[PDB]
RNA sequence: GCCACAGAGCA
């Protein structure tokens, strides 16, 4: 079977069993035509920052590879070096640099070139491989302030250094390439720092592109994950008040009661988060069986704002294909 | 060159060779060195 | 009574059966009565009068 | 020009006739080892396909392929990589068709 | 008044000659570090930090069987880990 | 508190028992070449083996 | 052959510091000896140490 | 000169509001109960006696 | 001392929800459990980021050394 | 020990070795001496080695053996309801050998519905990977929890809950692997038998294989403790109250 | 044990912790108050200055690196600020005035031929005291003190040299005058430390442990929503130690985060388990806090439900950066001509009576001779054959 | 730098 059964104390049938050698029939040999016929993609939602889509009739290894590549192998642009001029804040320089490196930047990674590490620092950063962001905030006491006010936004002028203060400074040909798509943070309301009068922040951040495995600030996804499609089988009819109890073991939109026969039936198993409450009660034993479809993945890819989640998934598929091609083209050394 | 801060009255002040270690606007005797003007580099990690 | 009632795939029961960590007494203390406290070979001494 | 340091055949673990072999791959991890294991295991001539990361500190992957006498392990590895490319192409085509549809 | 440290006081106790400098004593070429698990190591293997391995040294005498290796270690230097820190000539 | 007594007892036992060894005539002797046991344990068998 | 081979390799090897081994094999179990109050065969008033 | 204990009745921090504590560079959540001798803050521990 | 920019577990940017959370509790008088849901924090790892946050920056800024207190 | 060089600023030893040291990883610090003489180096490696000191001299029992989180994984592999197909079997065998050793797959225990291997066959392969391996060990031993069979005339292997372990050749025919068979303090263990019959190197190899297998297996086959494992049932609270 | 380890937790100290110059101060960058509070916490105002962070904990056996109290950390969680701390140290100098009407001086900055300071004076400033905000490596000078030789007088150089394994930044420089009219200079250095292998963590129920491995987010297990644990704890620490309070803390924290209210774990009371189970059921989770996780390595469902939820963890002051030590050859004592004591004097480790006796029990004579004579205090001496002296 | 004192780490 292909249904991961869910019991009250254990999870059964979790390993894929589609390969020759599993049975004497010697079936499930790799055929690209059968996979092309069986594989399906169903898009349920496609927003600017979130995509939800079902992959049907694909193996667990490939879906997990897609998830891992989206998390740690798809490049994105984040701040890497911070040069400080007169950081007078109570926030330390290391903490402020870390926070600036953690903001997401709305830069297409395809427009930047990878930075050669072995090159010296005098010629390491070019206009093709570095984006310079300037921050300059001074806090002054407000003269036209309310008499009895206590809000920091009225007693002071720049008491909150936000992410939108990271202005973009074009360098060289970036004045033309970045003309229609200026560099802005994806979340301009990020509270980078708080100030009081007499305090000043002035800094230049060099931003490069890297992969999420090196540092978590380069991951282009808020979260990239999948969950198998739940499956509830009502083996025997459940009628009457118990059916109402059978409705309370699940989220409200999962299982409904027919008006005519007054019996419970599954309405939307997608909403069914597996809390396995129904297995606690002895009255529903030998009446309900829970499982998950092993080859029905529901990907929910939430982007960090740099680029669209569908682009992230496409880049992950392309990265896996390029890894396979690179290993195929390499010679084998003894 | 303005280089020092009084820890109480928070006023910029500088010390000569013969000047005592005390503020000029008040008698407070604790002075904090101000932040340098040199570039300091940090990695965002 | 407690030990014979625990179902299989019970983690303290498995760890006591393996001998990897714990014992039957610890499981009986966690799930059932902790039992008499022995101080210097006797029960609790009279701290007060 | 070719990368001679990427994939190696460990001679101390391979067989005389090439039926069983072990390959060491640099700068790879589970995200390719698991896919290669799944694809190569679907070959009817392969009886032992398994990968391992000997140490998390080393970015390394050892994959062992033992076959029957009909095909060598190198042919099994190449066929598995080609089939993985075909799988990725099929997934890419279906995904872009569904994005263009809606 | 603190009593003086006589000859008998220098010979007895845990901090004396016998129990502090003769039976047990401070040794060179030793390191102390917090331990953490590693199941991938063989049971007859311990993992030493790269920083510790660049301080703890072994004096290898140059033979006809290991001349090239020690030449490479001398070329690598004290900073690159497969290297050497000191050289003692035969006549020096 | 038991560690102090254990350490002192171990120190005493080892200072009393360090000199013994099994010679090549299978007789356990002290450092002054005096016999404690003619055959180790009456049979000359290692507890380790 | 197996029995005779096991017997010949079970003999105490000459040169062994068997006194130090015995001293450690007595001293070390004192560390794991936790407190217990014992009684002499069903008499709850003797309390042998 | 008696070295006074912080937040006692002879101290400057006695029954002082948070603004005064901010002016004197002292934390309002500091428990007190110690002597500042030669810059080092020392606490007289409570003693059991018969 | 200040709200983290990113949630530790997943990576969601929660640093921009602090001011809105404070406004929802102060102005709209919403409970803490509904204000978190209104800000898009569904996963509990993100909710504990600004539900457990102790804003020590305001207390530290009382002792500013460059301006009388 | 033999030194390996790693970049993470801590000493690292295998968890089968922390039992002679009485050491646990919660802030423990150890010392590392480097002998500076060839004679001292040889004496240390030949008389003080981990391979040559697998038995304590207090009683001759093994002291370097399976510890916690290795006994539990071995028990879950060797549990009677553990059936693996060829893909899972092969993955587990590559997990214990780092993709180096050659494995001769034995015929499966179940053939008609599917082809399934029992975890006892996995441990049989762990003891003896291929026909070139010389490790052939035979032993009969009792587990920590042994429930005797229904009739006293029946032998010990016919007991409930797989109390009795029997190894013939290198195949495991009965029983589960626990502290009595893989752990320390018993003279009827697998590693003790390998060390006595075929030397210390084979025992060290088997211990390394078991450590790698149980270090990579329990991650992919989860094992957790929760409050459901501690809460008593409804009928227990009445029996306890009345007693 | 946790009464012992609560006093070693790294966290906020006071509201004026950045105006203080103490000899050793550990501060946490992002402290958080716990979900499962106590009435005593509110009465002593511990929630105002917390010491610890709420970590998503999955109680499971992930690898072999969680054996014997060791913990598995998430690399992406550390990169986002989990467990980040800073260490602040104080160096004080007094420019004392001698009886010969001579005093110590601080000024001096040796410039090279080009017009830049030398490497030892790279962050030393014109006035002789190091500049605030600049990095100081090992061998550099941040206080350039000079002492008169006779105490036009001649001053010898006795600088304050920074010697440490990692670079530090000058955070504060303070000059003042003591009660006896002597110049007093205090330099406060800071260094930022992130969690690594060997860093000690506690869980407020005892359960101390060091990090065994730091693995990536992709290698961690995950649930349906994509939540990734920050710390993975071995299940084997619970049966022999019987910390059911940790389990109740996990469930109470989960129910409190989902409901939006901090929970109470007060002794002889607190939040009952049935209410938190009801909250978890109403939120779509399991009543026992056991979630169903997919493995990040293989992608498949784990064959056991994983106990998953927030636990308050404390980072202790015992970090491997201050514990690692190695000597080789170095200073020796003037009296016994043996290596010194302590890592602060580049000292050596002691091969005491017990270790000597263990080596005796092994029978290694040459090893004992090398350790106790060759490597410590070997000495070639003349012995008379007649009188013996 | 010497000397005591004080606290802390691991069973
Ligand atoms: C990054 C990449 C170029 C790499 C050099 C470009 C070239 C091909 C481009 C995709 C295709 O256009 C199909 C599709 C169109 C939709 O409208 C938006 C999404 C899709 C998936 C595209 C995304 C992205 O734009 C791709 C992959
Ligand atoms: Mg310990
Ligand atoms: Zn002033
Ligand atoms: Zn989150
Ligand atoms: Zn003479």
């Amino acid at each position: 079977s292909n249904i991961v059964g869910i019991e009250y104390n254990r999870v059964t049938n979790t390993t894929s069993t589609d390969f020759p050698g599993f049975s004497k029939d010697a079936e499930n040999e790799w055929n690209v035509e059968k996979f092309k016929k069986d594989f399906e993609v169903n898009i349920s939602s496609l927003d600017a920052r979130e995509a939800n889509f079902d992959l049907i009739n694909i193996d667990t290894s490939i879906a997990n590879a897609f998830r891992r590549i989206m998390i740690s192998e798809v490049p994105s642009v984040a701040a890497e070096y911070v040069y400080f001029f007169n950081n007078t804040s109570v926030i330390q320089d290391e903490v402020l640099a870390h926070r600036i490196g953690l903001v997401p930047l709305k830069v297409d990674p395809d427009m930047l070139t990878w930075v050669d590490s072995n090159l010296p620092d005098d010629e390491k950063f070019t206009d093709e491989n570095t984006i310079v962001l300037s921050l300059n905030v001074k806090c002054t006491r407000n003269p036209d302030a309310p008499k009895g006010s206590t809000d920091p936004k009225e007693l002071y002028n720049n008491a909150h250094v936000y992410a939108r203060d990271l202005k973009f400074e074009p360098q060289g040909r970036q004045s033309t390439t970045f003309a229609d798509c200026p560099v802005v943070p994806a979340d301009p309301d990020i509270l980078l720092a708080k100030l009081r009068p007499g305090q000043e922040i002035s800094l230049k951040a060099h931003c490069i592109l890297g992969i999420g495995g090196d540092h978590a600030k380069f991951s282009p996804v808020s979260t990239a994950s999948y969950r198998l499609l739940p499956q509830i089988n009502i083996l025997q009819p459940i009628k009457g008040e118990s059916a109402r109890r059978f409705q309370k073991c699940f989220p409200p939109g999962v299982i409904g009661i027919d008006e005519g026969s007054d019996e419970a039936y599954v309405k939307d198993a997608r909403k069914d988060t597996v809390s396995r409450e129904v297995l606690r009660y002895e009255e529903f034993a030998d009446k309900v069986k829970l499982g998950r479809v092993r080859n029905h993945f529901i990907f929910n890819v939430e982007s960090a704002g740099a680029m669209t989640p569908e682009e992230i998934f496409f880049k992950s598929v392309r990265i896996l294909k390029n890894k396979a091609e690179y290993l195929k083209n390499c010679p084998i050394t003894q | 060159t303005l280089k020092y801060i009084c820890a109480e009255c928070s006023s910029k002040l500088s010390l000569s060779r013969t000047d005592a270690v005390r503020c000029k606007d008040c008698g407070h005797r604790i002075l904090l060195k101000a932040r340098t003007k040199r570039l300091v580099q940090f990695e965002a990690r | 009574v407690c030990i014979n009632e625990l179902d299989n795939w019970n983690a303290p029961l498995i760890m006591a059966t393996c001998g990897s960590k714990g014992s039957t007494l610890n499981v009986s203390q966690m799930v059932a009565v902790v039992g008499q406290q022995i101080i210097s070979g006797n029960r609790v001494p009279d701290g007060f009068q | 020009e070719p990368d001679r340091e990427k994939i190696k055949l460990l001679t101390q673990a391979t067989s005389e006739d090439g039926t069983s072999a072990s390959f060491q791959i640099v700068e790879e991890d589970h995200t390719l080892g698991n896919a290669l294991r799944y694809v190569i295991m679907k070959n009817p001539d392969v009886e032992f396909c398994g990968y391992s990361i000997p140490h998390p500190s080393e970015n390394l992957l050892n994959i062992r392929i033992q076959t029957y006498g009909e095909t060598t392990a190198v042919d099994a590895l190449q066929k598995g990589l080609k089939d993985l490319m075909d799988l990725c192409d099929v997934v890419e085509s279906k995904f872009t068709e569904k994005i263009k549809s809606m | 008044v603190k009593p003086i440290r006589g000859f008998c006081q220098r010979l007895k106790g845990k901090q004396g000659r016998f129990r502090g400098n003769l039976s047990g004593k401070r040794v060179d070429f030793s390191g102390r570090t917090v331990i953490s698990p590693d199941p991938n190591l063989s049971i007859d293997e311990v993992a030493v930090p790269d920083r510790v391995a660049k301080v703890l040294t072994y004096p290898e005498k140059v033979t006809r069987y290991n001349r090239h290796k020690l030449q490479e270690l001398i070329v690598n230097g004290p900073n690159v880990h497969p290297g050497a820190n000191y050289l003692l000539k035969r006549n020096e | 508190v038991k560690t102090a007594e254990t350490g002192y007892m171990s120190r005493r036992l080892m200072k009393s028992l360090e000199d013994l060894s099994c010679q090549y005539d299978n007789t356990v002797r002290t450092s002054a070449n005096g016999i404690v046991q003619f055959t180790y344990g009456g049979d000359g068998l290692d507890p380790l083996e | 052959e197996i029995a005779l081979f096991k017997y010949r390799k079970a003999r105490l090897e000459p040169g062994t510091a068997i006194g130090a081994i015995g001293a450690q094999s007595i001293g070390e179990p004192g560390t794991q000896m936790t407190l217990k109050t014992f009684h002499f065969a069903g008499v709850a008033s003797m309390n042998v140490t | 000169r008696m070295p006074i204990m912080l937040r006692s009745n002879k101290c400057i921090l006695y029954d002082a509001d948070e603004s005064k504590m901010a002016k004197l560079n002292e934390c309002p959540l500091d428990p007190g109960g110690y002597f500042i001798v030669n810059g080092t803050e020392k606490v007289i521990l409570v003693q059991e006696q018969l | 001392m200040i709200v983290p920019v990113r949630c530790f577990s997943c990576g969601k940017v929660v640093g921009d929800k602090w001011e809105s959370y404070l406004n929802l509790l102060q102005e709209d008088e919403l409970d803490e459990g509904t204000a978190l849901s209104r800000l898009g924090l569904k996963r509990y790892c993100c909710r504990r980021m600004i539900l457990t946050h102790v804003d020590l920056i305001e207390k530290f800024l009382r002792y500013n050394p460059l301006e009388k207190r | 020990h033999y030194a390996k060089i790693r970049p993470w600023r801590t000493f690292r030893l295998n968890e089968c070795v922390c039992t002679p040291y009485n050491a646990d990883f919660d802030g423990d610090e150890m010392n590392l001496h480097v002998p500076q003489t060839e004679e001292a180096r040889a004496e240390a490696i030949n008389l003080m080695g981990v391979k040559n000191n697998l038995l304590t001299p207090k009683s001759g029992e093994p002291i370097i053996a399976a510890t916690q989180d290795f006994i539990t994984g071995s028990y879950l592999i060797s549990h009677k309801d553990s059936f693996y197909d060829r893909a899972t079997l092969t993955q587990l065998l590559s997990m214990m050998s780092d993709g180096i050793e050659h494995f001769d797959i034995p015929p499966p225990a179940i053939m008609k519905p599917y082809y399934l291997w029992t975890g006892k066959q996995v441990f049989s392969l762990l003891i003896k990977p291929n026909h070139n391996s010389p490790v052939v060990i035979n032993l009969d031993a009792k587990n920590k929890v042994f429930v005797p069979p229904k009739s006293k005339s029946l032998p010990n292997e016919m007991s409930q809950n797989d109390g009795f372990v029997i190894i013939r050749g290198s195949q495991i025919l009965s029983g589960v692997m626990d502290k009595s068979v893989l752990g320390d303090g018993k003279k009827h263990s697998v590693f003790y038998t390998i060390l006595r019959d075929y030397g210390p190197q084979e025992a060290a190899n088997a211990m390394n294989r078991m450590a790698k297998l149980c270090a990579r297996f329990l991650g992919n086959r989860g094992f957790s403790i929760g409050i459901n494992d501690v809460t008593p049932a409804d009928d227990l609270k009445q029996k306890k109250e009345e007693l | 044990y946790q009464c012992a380890m609560g006093k070693q937790a790294i966290g906020a100290i006071a509201y004026n912790q950045f105006k203080r110059i103490d000899t050793l101060l550990y501060l946490m960058t992002y402290p958080q108050q716990p979900m499962v509070k106590t009435k005593t916490i509110e009465l002593i105002d511990y929630d105002k200055l917390p010491a610890g962070q709420n970590a998503t904990v999955a109680v499971m056996s992930y690898s072999g690196y969680d054996i014997e109290d060791a913990l598995v950390l998430n690399k992406s969680s550390i990169d986002r600020g989990f467990g980040r701390c800073e260490t602040r140290r104080k160096t004080t100098t007094v420019l004392k005035r001698y009886a010969n009407h001579t005093q110590d001086i601080i000024g001096g900055m040796r410039v090279d031929e080009n017009g830049d300071p030398i490497w030892q004076h790279q962050s030393l400033g014109p006035d002789g005291l190091g500049e605030v905000g600049m990095k100081v490596q090992s061998g550099q000078i941040y206080i350039n003190k000079s002492v008169p030789t006779n105490s036009q007088t001649q001053y010898r150089e006795a600088p304050v040299i920074y010697r440490g394994p990692e670079p530090s930044h000058i955070d504060q420089v303070m000059m003042s005058v003591s009660d006896n009219d002597q110049a007093l200079i205090k330099v406060l250095l800071r260094q930022n430390r992130r969690p690594e292998l060997g860093d000690k963590f506690s869980s407020r129920h005892g359960q101390k442990g060091v990090c065994g491995i730091i693995v990536k987010q992709e290698d961690m297990p995950f649930n349906d929503q994509g939540i990734v644990p920050d710390i993975i704890m071995n299940p084997h620490g619970f049966p022999s130690r019987m910390t059911v309070g940790k389990m109740i803390e996990l469930i109470s924290g989960k129910a409190g985060v989902l409901n939006g209210t901090l929970e109470y774990g007060t002794c002889f009371g607190g939040s009952k388990l049935e209410d938190m189970s009801k909250i978890l059921v109403d939120q779509g989770f399991n009543y026992s806090g056991k979630d169903m996780l997919y493995s990040g390595i293989t992608g498949e469902c784990l064959q056991a439900y994983i106990f998953f939820g927030p636990i308050y963890y404390q980072k202790l002051k015992h970090m491997v950066l201050d514990k690692m030590h190695a000597r080789a050859r170095g200073p020796r004592a003037v009296l016994t001509r043996q290596p010194t004591e302590g890592r602060s004097r580049d000292g050596g480790l002691r091969l005491g009576e017990m270790e000597r006796d263990c080596v005796i029990a092994y029978g290694a004579s040459q090893l004992l001779l090398e350790r106790l004579m060759i490597s410590s205090d070997a000495f070639e001496v003349d012995v008379c054959d007649k009188c013996g002296l």
